[PDB]
């Protein structure tokens, strides 16, 4: 990440790529969002698995 | 109250457009003597329409639309944030286990 | 549509059996269907779920599973080879071939994207047509074709009540 | 004649309350020896569905009926018809009994070599008993099992795409290891359908499960779950916080192997991957995590060429093929036409120089495809917090609650 | 918005009735 660049090889140019900002934080806006589900998720099978005192003895 | 708003405004133009086409209406076969200036201004305002239905304006509208859709998921987000912080924090106080 | 209504009769089908195991047909149908729909873990999965006794006594179920470990492996030119090698029964006859389109379709799918330009031997050998459709990739669909070099080039091809229903929720 | 006013006594209770001194008369049996009951079975069984004979039929499951009393068809039958027709609400006031049937019905099918035909009764019984569609029952770890055993994966699927939410009690004799067997074998059943996310939060929600002892499960869900990070990811995703202390400090000196695999994956050298998948085969190969193992190798290839896209618009087959280390042009043609032909990757090969060209520029994010992905992704979201809501107002209203605070 | 009131307002009932059974 020092050089935010990208290199073609066919005509030996190094191009300089420029970060969509809109699509970036679509993208991860996205992908937090999805965690986020995940994570809730996870969470209420857990406080159902302590509710019902489930463990391993 | 938003709706209402907007439906108080929407009221009128309705009122205005019905008036014009009921006006339109009348001078058609006899009921008032037609002006041809006013016939042909009734001919321009609907020559007005569709406004702005380029293609340039159908991708700015649609990232209004996403744009506004994200700021809603991200608060929903938020929201369910905090319920569930709340459903943490009564579940902590009554299911206390050390 | 009537795709869903079939696959529906054959979920019924599957579901209750004499004592699990159904008919070699409909197992032979079943396997067909799910190497058309490029199911191919449900196919490989139904393929060993067959008990080894029935698999042995009939070849056709070993064709079905070669034409499936080609289409696994994503040997397309042997795809076409293999289906030809054995001939099916009457009453899946003329879907099979259609089956063969659908991969035509996806080779072709696979020649439109991820390739800028492709050899047109090995272009033929993908969509199968030995060198017919390379004239219907210009006459037809439009493309530009040169000679001498064989070098094909593909070209890359209601609302207010949500946002009521988005307002109310975050408002409460 | 003490069987004439049971029977009596049991036709008298039902639709007529006092289910607790019919509960405890079928639990005080053993004393039934008697097998004479096939003959007088069909004379009340068609009359009034099936209200009645679950205790009978756990009874007679167990006792010593290990071809099922040599009547394994009629039994199988019997326990069809009555789970095909049955009232489903009063049943469901002894679910306990009822699991534990079909617990032996599993241990009636799993053993030979048919565990097949059975899958479609557990299937009904699931929803037939659970309280709503998402609620977690043991009887969904024997279905699990049995798709397993019998490479049947597709009928367990709208069974494992719900998210459990509360566990029915079944009397207390919900065990963690039904929750434990049920998730690794969903985790198991993801990872034959290639659904590797899904697959590796069933592996961690079997993970995460607290504990004091070491079990098995949680071992080769321990291992799968290193095996999918690797595939599906290109690390060990770490583990959630609220896990229990003892349990992880034990688990894993035992896997090592895996942990020492995923040590030797993020150096991103396929040589080295191989030679120490050679070196512990025997250990894969015990444990059946064959297959897995290979498709960590080939992701590792994947994930190199995807990294090659993060520093190169466009690349010859010759370099690429050096840098990935497959060792000719065609083989990387190959894999970057399949990975194309995915979708986990944006690239297009132009075969007159030999060359491959990685188009980062997929979405802009200004269709209504992605309003309608948003929508979708905002009704789950709302959903979730409704279901939040609910929870939180009914553990409010639990009289324990507000003594306590 | 009036169900979600009416609902917050049947919960609120039932928890000083709770909380009312509950001091005895």
């Amino acid at each position: 990440g020092l050089i935010s660049a990208r290199v073609d090889s066919h005509s030996k140019i190094l191009y300089a790529r420029d970060v969509d900002q809109r699509s970036t934080t679509f993208e991860k806006s996205l992908l937090m969002g999805k965690e986020f589900q995940r994570r809730a998720k996870a969470m209420m099978l857990r406080a159902a698995v302590l509710r019902n005192q489930i463990h391993v003895k | 109250e938003h709706l209402i708003a907007q439906h108080s405004a929407i009221k009128m133009l309705h009122s205005r457009v019905k008036l014009i086409l009921e006006y339109v209406k009348a001078s058609e076969a006899g009921e008032v003597p037609f002006n041809h200036e006013i016939l042909r201004e009734a001919y321009a305002l609907c020559h007005c329409l569709p406004v702005l239905s380029t293609d340039k304006f159908k991708t700015d509208f649609y990232d209004q639309c996403n744009d506004v859709g994200l700021m809603a998921y991200l608060g929903t987000i938020t929201k369910t944030c905090n319920t569930m912080n709340q459903f943490v924090n009564k579940f902590n106080v009554l299911y206390d286990r050390q | 549509f009537s795709f869903k209504k079939l696959l529906d009769q054959c979920e019924n089908q599957e579901l209750e059996a004499p004592g699990g195991i159904a008919t070699p047909p409909v197992y032979g149908q079943l396997l067909a269907l799910y190497l058309l729909h490029n199911d191919m873990n449900n196919a490989r999965y139904l393929w060993k779920r067959i008990p080894p006794a029935i698999k042995s006594a009939n070849s056709e179920l070993g064709g079905i599973w070669s034409v499936g470990q080609r289409i696994w492996q994503r040997d397309f030119p042997g795809i076409y080879t293999t289906i030809n090698a054995h001939q099916w029964s009457e009453t899946v006859q003329p879907i099979m071939e259609a089956l063969r389109d659908a991969t035509r379709r996806r080779a072709f799918a696979l020649v439109s994207q991820a390739y800028t330009s492709i050899i047109a031997d090995d272009f033929a050998a993908f969509v199968g047509l030995p060198v017919e459709e390379a004239v219907k990739g210009i006459l037809e669909q439009g493309w530009q074709a040169d000679s001498t070099t064989r070098m094909v080039l593909p070209r890359k091809p209601q609302q207010l009540a949500r946002l009521t229903d988005y307002v109310a929720f975050l408002e409460n | 004649s003490a069987l004439e006013q049971f029977v009596n006594s049991v036709r008298q209770l039902s639709a007529q309350g006092q289910m607790t001194q019919l509960c405890e008369l079928i639990n005080k049996s053993g004393e039934l020896l008697a097998k004479n009951l096939s003959h007088l079975d069909t004379v009340l069984g068609a009359l009034d569905v099936q209200e009645h004979s679950l205790g009978v039929l756990a009874v007679l499951f167990v006792k010593f009926s290990m071809p099922s009393v040599p009547d394994f068809e009629t039994l199988f039958s019997q326990v069809q018809l009555f789970i095909s027709t049955c009232n489903g609400e009063h049943i469901r006031y002894a679910t306990d009994t009822f699991a534990g049937l079909c617990h032996q019905l599993t241990n009636a099918l799993v053993e030979r070599k048919q565990p097949l035909r059975g899958i479609g009764i557990l299937k009904q019984a699931i929803d037939k008993m659970q309280m709503n569609t998402n609620q977690l029952t043991s009887i969904h770890a024997d279905l699990c099992q049995l798709c397993l055993l019998a490479k049947c994966f597709k009928p367990a699927l709208p069974y494992l795409d719900v998210d459990m939410m509360d566990i029915c009690k079944e009397n207390g004799a919900y065990d963690a290891k039904h929750f434990l067997c049920y998730y690794y074998y969903g985790g198991m059943i993801y990872t034959g359908l290639k659904n590797f996310e899904r697959a590796l939060y069933f592996y961690e929600q079997a993970i995460t499960t607290p504990a004091m002892a070491v079990s098995h499960i949680m071992l080769e869900s321990y291992k799968k779950y290193i095996l999918v990070s690797l595939i599906l990811l290109g690390k060990v995703q770490q583990l959630p916080k609220y896990t229990s202390q003892i349990v992880g400090r034990f688990i894993k000196p035992l896997s090592n192997a895996y942990h020492e695999l995923a040590q030797v994956y993020s150096t991103n050298n396929p040589s080295e991957l191989r030679n120490l998948v050679n070196k512990h085969s025997e250990t894969f190969t015990r444990d059946n995590n064959m297959g897995l193992v290979k498709q960590c190798l080939s992701s590792l290839y994947k994930k190199n060429i995807q990294r090659l896209t993060k520093t190169f618009l466009t690349l010859s087959l010759q370099d690429m093929a050096s840098r990935v280390q497959l060792s000719g042009p065609q083989e990387a043609e190959k894999y970057v036409l399949h990975m194309i032909e995915d979708g986990e990757i944006f690239a297009s090969i132009n075969q007159k120089d030999g060359m491959v060209s990685f188009h980062d520029n997929p979405e802009k994010y200004n269709n209504p495809a992605m309003l309608h992905n948003i929508d979708q992704e905002m009704l789950k979201c709302i959903e979730l917090d409704e279901r939040l809501k609910a929870m939180d107002q009914e553990i409010t209203v639990n009289p324990q609650f507000v003594q306590k605070s | 918005k009036e169900n979600h009131n009416r609902t917050q307002q049947q919960v609120e009932a039932e928890v000083t009735n709770i909380k009312k059974t509950l001091k005895a």
